[PDB]
């Protein structure tokens, strides 16, 4: 969980 | 008085996390009205449209985002995700591979997200 998913808004 | 583009992108982001996807997409559209040269407003709205199954709208937004920022990793990823849900497998894989290259070039770390998506893109293609 240390990286934010790419399936998310900026 | 009025919301700024930054306020509206912020509202849309909170609405997105709230699973209020049509409401989020409208907020991003209002941000675009206030500044139509921000690629991120379009890739954000593209991802709302993906969640809403409006793939054709999502495609359009990704294409507009690429005119504004040709390097956008998420523009390529969401484009590949969209073409994947539309049974357009070779185009999806190309775009996911391009997101992977751009992310490496830009030192972005989404963990295994892009390799995983590529594996599913190729698996779904093989199963079809």
């Amino acid at each position: 969980s240390s990286t934010g998913s790419i399936d998310m808004v900026d | 008085k009025s919301p700024s583009a930054q306020e509206l992108k912020e509202q849309g982001n909170r609405l997105f996390v709230g699973r209020k996807y049509p409401e989020a997409a409208a907020c991003y559209g209002r941000a675009i009205t206030r500044n139509p040269l921000v690629a991120v407003y379009y890739t954000n709205r593209a991802l709302c449209y993906l969640k809403m199954q409006q793939h054709e709208q999502a495609l359009a937004d990704c294409r507009r985002a690429l005119e504004l920022d040709g390097q956008s990793v998420k523009a390529h990823f969401f484009l590949g995700q969209c073409q994947l849900e539309m049974e357009s497998y070779d185009e999806a894989i190309a775009n996911l591979q391009r997101a992977y290259s751009l992310a490496k070039e830009q030192r972005l770390n989404f963990g295994d997200d892009i390799p995983s998506a590529l594996r599913i893109a190729k698996k779904k293609r093989w199963n079809s």
